[PDB]
RNA sequence: AUGAUGAGGUUAAUAGGUUCGAGGUGGAAGCAUGGUGACAUGUGGAGCUGACGAAUACUAAUCGAUCGAAGACUUAAU
RNA sequence: CGCGAGCUGGGUUCAGAACGUCGUGAGACAGUUCGGUCCCUAUCCGUCGUGGGCGUAGGAAAUUUGAGAGGAGCUGUCCUU
RNA sequence: CAAUGGUAGGAGAGCGUUCUAAGGGCGUUGAAGCAUGAUCGUAAGGACAUGUGGAGCGCUUAGAAGUGAGAAUGCCGGUGUGAGUAGCGAAAGACGGGUGAGAAUCCCGUCCACCGAUUGACUAAGGUUUCCAGAGGAAGGCUCGUCCGCUCUGGGUUAGUC
RNA sequence: CCGAUAGUGAACCAGUACCGUGAGGGAAAGGUGAAAAGCACCCCGGAAGGGGAGUGAAAUAGAACCUGAAACCGUGUGCUU
RNA sequence: UUAAGUUAUUAAGGGCGCACGGUGGAUGCCUUGGCACUAGAAGCCGAUGAAGGACGUUACUAACGACGAUAUGCUUUGGGGA
């Protein structure tokens, strides 16, 4: 696996919050070698819903982080609650995959390879 | 570390300073080349 | 026949935007601004401006139309260096010198 | 750990030899057909 | 180190994921029973498991571009 | 008395101090004694690896002989006769 | 007919630069400088032609000197090489939205993280306008920058009791 | 006698930048054109720049502006390797 | 065709000539300012507040001159001429 030039507890700690946002947003632009660690941690999470059983729910509380989304008409509810109800259903029947990622040009201040890595 | 001159406003223009420089004959000469050399801050 | 167009003063020291120039030497105008804009270096935004301007300067002056044009030849030259000083230590200053570059384009039509 | 002498205009030159950037991979966009770099997204379009 | 070397680019197992397994750890969660409690027992060698083995195109190696022969004389045999 | 732009710095050879001796004295002794700042981002040749170009009378993929070159090269005890 | 290596050094003849006196000249029909050239004398050096250049300058004789540079770890000013190398000055950032010609770097938001006998709040000394609101992006910020202790414009410090 | 490394330290807001606690020390920096006629408009660009058109005898006289050498940096190539 | 022998080509880059650019501020020409003098004035200013400053002063406004609250000046006598 990849270091990211990172140490290990603030390596888990973006990579957890990485895949947070992404669940939140559903597409994000980053560079590749983040994405390229990202989509392990954010495929084995939806693996994680697409069970629900209390047990699956428990474990993946670990990894994502606390946040609301503001649903259409003020609906309200948390990264658990949507990754086990509005993307379990979406991927009951895919047996992988879950997510893509579109190589992009190099950014400006640095010579990175931005990406953006979605949900598919 | 401590480095040289602390400054401090009173004694700057304790030890210097137009009346110091016009209490001693000697301060009076400073004033005196310093005038003739042209020079805008006179003490 | 030769359109021109010159960048002067630009704030970048001239060995770094030769490296991009030494792309762009006589190949035609399209390929040429793929390069560039695609090339991901510093000096590359400001060359694709003044590739623009001589095409449009070809276009606007002599009714040279850009679909034949080639980049005839294109190079970048010192400019007049702006001196500073870098803080060393044990009360040493070293300097540094911000250069400059003169950069200059002129596309033709092959022709006469 | 200091030049012993200068280096000639001739070695100068004969170093930087290798020292070069290369063009781009670029490739013809199918959607738009202007240039992108392979294997990522057309900027201009927004294609593949 | 980089570049090289080597395994692969859909007519595809190259890597990721998914499924199964090896090895490691050691009895997950939730229940029910017993205890005043600190806890214990059954479920259930369970649960978890980075690189290790296999299968599977689910995701990415989609598109395209560049370089690269047409073979000299002379003499001797043929 | 190989090797400090590879290392140490115990001895010796700066400034402090002290004992014995010499000098009226300042000080001194290759007499002791305790303490005492080891700088440098490698241009060239050299050397250890690792690429690109070109030549091998066509352009290539693979297997190669070996002109040379380098590496090893030590030895004990016991038993038998 | 003889002589002609030469250092410390002696002697002699000279070439050049500025200025002055006189004489005689050249110059926007293009002077001095500058650059090029395959030209002339024994040397110091002298011309000629062609370009740039846009006003002064040669020649003869004679006078005077701040008169000739390659070295003084010379002085001043430019530009190299080392090299696209060292360095980028203690530290946790990620992502969505917005702004713009341009965004890892500016604004907003969420999450995360660091301090917390302090990186928090006051107040002295010292600095003086760095304070605030608009606007800008050359330069200064060890990168970028739409940002700022930067630049431009206009503002801001109120005591009988401190 | 000197013509901008000279002649005052100072031809130019100079005993001033600046440096020092202070006595004190102490710079660097002249030249568009005859006339400002200082480049109306158009084109690329956010701007800096530029390219036309126009002013002028001249704009490689365009404000860093007379002449513009050398070091140094480039772009071509005839002959070589 | 095959054997033997011989010789190009190459230029990643480099060298030398040449051409055209930049950078830079030598050189030439120029003078606003200096230097050394000559001849003649003159060779005392202050409590009547000096020499030197600081603050100010304009239609607008920083700097330099000039001026002082009558302030980017007032009066008067003469010179001159839009
Ligand atoms: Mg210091």
């Amino acid at each position: 696996y990849r270091k990211l030039g990172r140490t290990s507890d603030q390596r888990k700690a973006m990579l957890r919050d990485l895949a947070t946002s992404l669940i939140i947003s559903e597409r994000i632009e980053t560079t590749e070698a983040r994405a390229k660690e990202v989509r392990s941690v954010v495929e084995k999470l939806i693996t994680l819903g697409k069970k629900g059983d209390l047990a699956s729910r428990r474990n993946a509380a670990k990894t994502l982080r606390n946040v609301e989304i503001l649903n259409e008409d003020e609906t309200t509810q948390t990264a658990l609650q949507k990754l086990f109800g509005e993307i379990a259903e979406r991927y009951t029947e895919r047996q992988g995959g879950y997510t893509r990622i579109l190589k992009q040009g190099p950014r400006r201040g640095d010579g990175a390879e931005s990406v953006i890595i979605e949900l598919v | 570390v401590k480095r040289t001159y602390q400054p401090n406003k009173r004694k700057h223009s304790k030890v210097h300073g137009f009346r110091k420089r016009m209490s001693t004959k000697n301060g009076r000469k400073v004033l005196a080349r310093r005038r003739r050399k042209g020079r805008k801050v006179l003490s | 026949m030769e359109a021109k167009a010159v960048a002067r003063t630009i704030r970048i020291a001239p060995r770094k935007v030769r490296l991009v120039l030494d792309l762009i030497r006589g190949k035609n105008a399209a390929e040429a601004i793929a390069i560039l804009k695609l090339t991901n270096k510093a000096s590359s935004p400001v060359i694709e401006k003044v590739l623009m301007s001589a095409l449009a300067n070809a276009e606007h002056n002599y009714d040279m139309n850009t679909d034949e044009l080639v980049v005839k030849e294109a190079y970048a030259n010192e400019g007049p260096t702006l001196k500073r000083f870098r803080p060393r230590a044990q009360g040493r200053a070293s300097a540094i010198n911000k250069r400059t570059s003169h950069i200059t384009i002129v596309v033709s039509d092959g022709k006469e | 750990a200091v030049p012993k002498r200068r280096t000639s205009k001739t070695r100068k030159n004969k170093r930087r030899t290798h020292f070069k950037i290369s063009v781009p991979g670029m490739t013809e966009c199918p959607n738009c057909g202007e240039y992108k770099l392979s294997h990522r997204v057309c900027k201009n379009c927004g294609s593949y």
